[PDB]
């Protein structure tokens, strides 16, 4: 089990990460709780990449789990793409409210 | 392509393609409309996933929207939201068809 289902249903997290990727995901079906940190995410770059804004990517992206979040990073040349983060805990409005109180 | 009375279906999630084009009865099936209905009534526990045979020749399908929101709302909000949503989806599809597809916005709307 590479996924800890203590944050969000794995299907919902995959739905979020797919929504981030405007381009169609090729192997969306095989992402499960025991492979999502291993298999590269091959993407059909019909549209420009949603992260690097280029025409396409030479190498597929990859997912990592860290600090209760998903880190999306490109293989091969790291600086050629932007690192992306998907959170899993907290209503975003609650984070905003915490920041606003935080200012005093 | 003008009409197709038979529907391609999957039996479960995770079907490999090599079974999909080979038409493996253990994963995929073809159902005639009346026979599809008969199978559905006769199998209340059936797991069926509608799909297509070949996108190269039969990419034309009806327009369908899916909305799955984890929030239970009353009937009034339900109806006002569904009418509004169909309004904006009609506006968007008409705008795109007029921009690129060259279709008449009123016709599609
Ligand atoms: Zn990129």
């Amino acid at each position: 089990k590479l996924w800890e289902p203590g944050f969000i249903s794995f299907e919902d997290a995959i739905k979020r990460v797919s929504k981030i990727f405007i381009n169609s995901i090729i192997n969306f079906n095989d992402l499960d709780e025991n492979n999502f940190t291993t298999v590269p995410l091959v993407i059909d770059y019909v549209t420009p990449c949603a992260l690097c804004k280029k025409r396409s990517h030479k190498h597929p992206h990859q997912l990592s789990l860290e600090n209760g979040a998903i880190r999306i990073y490109k293989t091969g040349n790291p600086h050629s793409c932007k690192v992306k983060i998907v959170p899993l805990d907290g209503n975003k409005l609650f984070n905003i409210a915490q920041r606003i109180l935080d200012t005093n | 392509i003008r009409g197709n009375d038979v529907i391609f279906v999957l039996k479960t999630i995770g079907v490999p393609s090599a079974c999909r084009q080979n038409e493996d009865p253990r994963f995929v099936e073809a159902f005639k409309c009346d026979e599809l209905e008969r199978y559905i009534d006769n199998n209340p526990e059936c797991t069926l996933f509608e799909s297509l045979r070949d996108e190269e020749a039969y990419s034309i399908v009806r327009i369908f929207m899916d909305v799955d929101l984890d929030a239970c709302l009353d009937e009034i909000d339900y109806l006002t939201a569904i009418q509004d949503f169909i309004i904006e989806v009609s506006n968007c599809v008409a705008r795109f068809a007029f921009t690129e597809c060259g279709a008449i916005h009123e016709n599609v709307i």
